[PDB]
């Protein structure tokens, strides 16, 4: 069998949606 | 070898071929049979099998013994208390000899934390390393090394060889930032600016014979020429090797590197270092 | 705001960050180097056994203490004939304490375990040997 | 009688299929593979534990802290009793002391 | 595409085996200019690819993965070759044995 | 024409390397081309089974997390009121139902909720278990090494039957570098089979290849995990995690 494809760190960064709330507050700062 | 000779004889290894060292995992011991089941070790009648029993050091009553020893100023202010991890010379003229940290360039806590000489723990509050006396035989180093705190001894053996002994403070988060500077470069913020010694260290720092960073370079000639006359070695004027400039190269007040300055953001992927090129910005970064 | 940039500064972070592999140590013109290192003889001597060098290029033998009464001493990556090794100390260490010693050895593992500090013994006896 | 007087059929065991061939692969993913992930964040599982260990205790105080405001109130109601006869339980209850 | 019949794992070393690989060890090393050549050597892998891979397939019998690394000279390849390996079941072997009368073994594949 | 590899890392002066063969899979009589030198310290240690036994049930263990439950008295339904008065009747005293004792009641030691047998052992211990795994296969003659991994017919019997012509075994392990330069030819075999698996280099590991009876590399999958176990060999002592970037190290 052909191994599944391996895990890998998201290319780019990672910006979430502001207006979704479950994404917490800090994702949204300028820090991140 | 005698070892592989055997496997090739030796059938396939498998998990029905497996076992773990003897003696590693000890059998796991229930209550359940005749020898433990009874009681389980837990005694005849008391609290020891129901579970009541008073909280650690309790006397039945009795006033336990943490109690009637008296209060004492042991321990008062420990978080505040004034901490440095020890380092040796020996160590120094080990690590050199080892070849992580080259003596051709200044040493420094960055150098040194590069090299792994010592562990440091900033939020453990150590503002920093102090120099041991114990190493003053078998030390030719010549470094120009830069630490916080710094014994008479060691002193004249660095300066003895050749080198340089400097006393520099840092701050808890400028420390922090000195000892580990990468994590900050991936967060991208301007590195910070260092402060002056709190409002006792200060007598410490601005004093020539230590070796103070706020003291004149006029007085450290005097303070050489004590501990020559202290100890009684000879005095050898650096300025006449090739590397003096390499010597006294120093760090202002409120500089981390070298070449670095505060308000400087480093950048590492697509490398890039930057300016705030404000006059608000800079003056600031200045003081 | 505003920013400009360089790029000449960049010599000054490579001197900062730091490495990741021991490097081989220098050449010393002067044997043996200050803080009582030396090096392991090259080539190595024809013998049935070897004992390597640490990451650092120190010597493997250690210290330990247990029960609060072990007072012990280990080597831990013996290579080939522990055998030979464990008779050779054994006759080393025999005149000193007056009676063979009754060590112990694992040559799974390939370490040894002694009774009594012997470290600054046995480092320098491995030294002048050539391990 | 607890016994079955007719056997069990036999069950067979499909010693390889995707799960068992497939197992115990990309658990090294941090030693030959430059370190870019690390093997926790690999299992699938609850959120208040991956790549973590804890007791009874441990674990319900993570997963109040974390997940407990989206819990249930009945759920949620269990937890503090249970943390709460656990606490006097380790603290007070057994040996050692 | 096709699949010849296997090659049996069986092997005897037939006779003349020295004179047989010498010949070949003076094609590979002109000629073989010092004498006691049985102390030889095979640092180089082409000297001993060359050497193992003629003897392999003239002969019939492969030097396995784990003990290539141990021939270094040319006499320990003699050591390995000149002893001989078999290949039979123990039910076959066993009923070749001498067995008495009284004594049977069954096979119930 | 042969195919050597000589070793890059460097080698203790009192340990030579030890060669292996290498083959293909581009005809089906084609065996024993080209030759590897192999670094001694990674293929010739100890035994060790101890740490097979650690670190193989390990990754069975810490990717193991629990989910079954049971209900305590508390968690029962119902059993809030006294069934009956304390000297009242001739039953036995009992506070209320769900208790362990009465039927349906709660467990009083029993499973709780989804637990966590997870934890990490040692970088160089698992690294070690890495090294002494493909070691053993060199003893016993278990593991191959090939060019790559191409073949112009591609199909299971084919690979079937020059398996057990050779002799390899039942189950096969193959190894390549990336996820990507498979070829689709042998990957379309592995995919309608079953026993004769396919991995990458990154998720090698030692459960698999001791689950299975052979394990087959490529020379640039050779290069790769020894120059990772050597690191591992020669490492500096890690003041941070690996993720983040270093001088030498990517
Ligand atoms: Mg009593
Ligand atoms: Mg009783
Ligand atoms: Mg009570
Ligand atoms: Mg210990
Ligand atoms: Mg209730
Ligand atoms: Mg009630
Ligand atoms: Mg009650
Ligand atoms: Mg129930």
């Amino acid at each position: 069998y052909r191994a599944r494809p391996p895990p890998r760190r998201r290319p780019g960064p990672r910006w979430p949606d502001p207006e979704d709330l479950l994404t917490p507050r800090w994702q949204l700062g300028p820090r991140y | 070898a005698r070892a592989l000779d055997l496997l090739r004889g030796l059938p396939r290894v498998s998990l029905a071929n497996l076992k773990p060292n003897p003696g590693s995992k000890k059998p796991e011991r229930r209550p359940r049979g005749r020898r433990r089941g009874r009681k389980c070790g837990r005694g005849h009648k008391g609290e020891r099998q129901r579970g009541t029993r008073p909280r650690l050091g309790f006397e039945g009553g009795q006033t336990p013994f943490y109690i009637r020893i008296p209060k004492y100023g042991f321990n008062e202010g420990h978080s505040f208390r004034r901490q440095y991890k020890p380092l040796s010379l020996n160590r120094l003229q080990y690590l050199i000899d080892l070849g992580r940290v080259d003596p051709s360039q200044p040493i420094d806590l960055t150098q040194l934390v590069n090299g792994r000489g010592v562990t440091i723990q900033p939020l453990k509050r150590d503002y920093g390393v102090q120099l041991v006396e114990e190493g003053a035989d078998t030390f030719t180093a010549k470094v120009n090394i830069e630490v916080q705190l710094a014994s008479e001894l060691a002193i004249a053996a660095i300066e003895k060889n050749g080198g340089v002994v400097t006393t520099a403070f840092y701050d808890p988060r400028s420390l922090d930032i000195v000892c580990k500077p990468v994590p900050f470069f991936l967060r991208g913020q301007p590195i910070p600016k260092r402060m002056l010694p709190p409002e006792e260290l200060v007598p410490y720092y601005t004093d020539a014979k230590n070796r103070g960073y706020l003291a004149d370079p006029a007085k450290f000639p005097e303070a050489r020429l004590e501990l020559a006359r202290k100890y009684g070695y000879i005095l050898p004027d650096i300025t006449k090797d090739e590397l003096f400039k390499m010597l006294c190269t120093r760090k202002d007040p409120r500089q981390i590197f070298f070449g670095l300055a505060p308000g400087w953001v480093v950048n590492m992927a697509d490398k890039k270092i930057l300016k705030p090129t404000d006059e608000n910005l800079l003056k600031y970064y200045t003081s | 705001p505003r920013f400009v940039e360089s790029v000449d500064e960049y010599q000054f972070v490579e001197r900062l960050l730091p490495a990741t592999r021991i490097p081989d140590p220098p050449k010393h013109e002067h044997y043996p180097t200050p803080s009582g290192w030396q090096p392991p003889r090259d080539p190595p001597p024809n013998l049935p056994y070897f004992v390597r060098r640490s990451r650092m290029h120190n010597i493997p033998v250690y210290k330990d203490i247990t029960h609060g009464n072990r007072q012990m001493t280990v080597i831990r990556k013996v290579e080939g004939d522990i055998w030979a090794l464990q008779k050779d100390v054994e006759d080393f260490l025999s005149p000193l304490l007056g009676k063979t010693p009754v060590t112990q050895v694992n040559e799974v593992t390939g370490t040894l375990r002694i009774k009594g500090y012997f470290d600054q013994e046995l480092k320098a006896w491995l030294l002048e040997k050539g391990f | 009688i607890g016994i079955r007087l007719t056997l069990p059929p036999p069950k067979v065991v499909d010693r390889w299929n995707e799960k068992r061939a497939m197992f115990g692969v990309y658990d090294n993913i941090g030693i030959l593979g430059n370190f870019e992930k690390h093997p926790k964040e690999l299992i699938r599982g609850p959120i208040w534990l991956r790549g973590w260990k804890g007791n009874e205790l441990q674990r319900c105080i993570r997963k109040r802290k974390m997940v407990g405001s989206r819990m249930f109130a009945d759920d949620l109601h269990n937890l503090n009793k249970r943390i709460r006869y656990l606490y006097k339980h380790f603290n007070r209850h057994g040996k050692f002391r | 595409l096709v699949c010849p019949p296997l090659r049996s794992r069986a092997y005897t070393p037939p006779e003349d085996l020295q004179s047989r690989l010498e010949s070949y060890v003076k094609e590979v090393f002109g000629s073989s200019l010092p004498s006691n050549w049985q102390d030889i050597s095979l640092e180089d892998s082409r000297l001993k690819f060359n050497l193992l891979a003629h003897l392999a397939d003239d002969l019939g019998h492969v030097v396995p993965n784990s003990r290539l690394h141990q021939m270094c000279r040319v006499r320990d390849v003699l050591d390995f070759y000149n002893v001989p390996i078999q290949d039979r079941s123990k039910f076959d072997e066993l009923s070749a044995s001498n067995l008495p009368p009284n004594l049977k073994i069954t096979w119930s594949y | 024409e042969p195919v050597l590899r000589k070793v890059e890392l460097p080698v203790p002066t009192h340990r030579r390397p030890v060669q292996a063969w290498v083959e293909s899979l581009r005809g089906f009589e084609q065996e024993r081309v080209g030759l590897a030198d192999l670094h001694p310290d990674v293929f010739a240690t100890a035994p060790r089974l101890d740490i097979l036994h650690q670190v193989a049930m390990w990754q069975k263990n810490f990717k193991r997390i629990s989910y079954a439950k049971t209900k305590t008295r508390a968690e029962v339904r119902g059993g809030g009121r006294k069934p009956w008065p304390q000297k009242g009747t001739g039953r036995a005293r009992h506070g209320s139902i769900r208790s362990p004792l009465w039927r349906g009641g709660g467990v009083a030691h029993g499973p709780r909720g989804p637990t966590s047998y997870y934890y990490m052992l040692p970088m160089k211990v698992r690294a070690l278990g890495l090294k002494v795994a493909l070691t053993v296969k060199l003893a016993q003659d278990d593991l191959h090494i090939m060019d790559s991994l191409e073949l112009p017919t591609g199909d299971p019997q084919y690979l079937t039957e020059l398996a057990h012509y050779r002799r390899w075994g039942d189950s096969v392990l193959l190894v390549d570098l990336t996820h990507e330069e498979m070829p689709q030819s042998i990957v379309e075999a592995t995919s309608r089979l079953k026993t004769f698996n396919l991995i990458p280099a990154v998720g090698l590991n030692v459960h698999s290849m001791l689950k299975h009876q052979t394990l087959v590399l490529t020379l640039p999958t050779v290069a790769f995990l020894e120059d990772k176990l050597l690191w591992q060999d020669s490492r500096y002592r890690p003041l941070y995690p690996f993720s983040l970037p270093y001088s030498d190290f990517p």
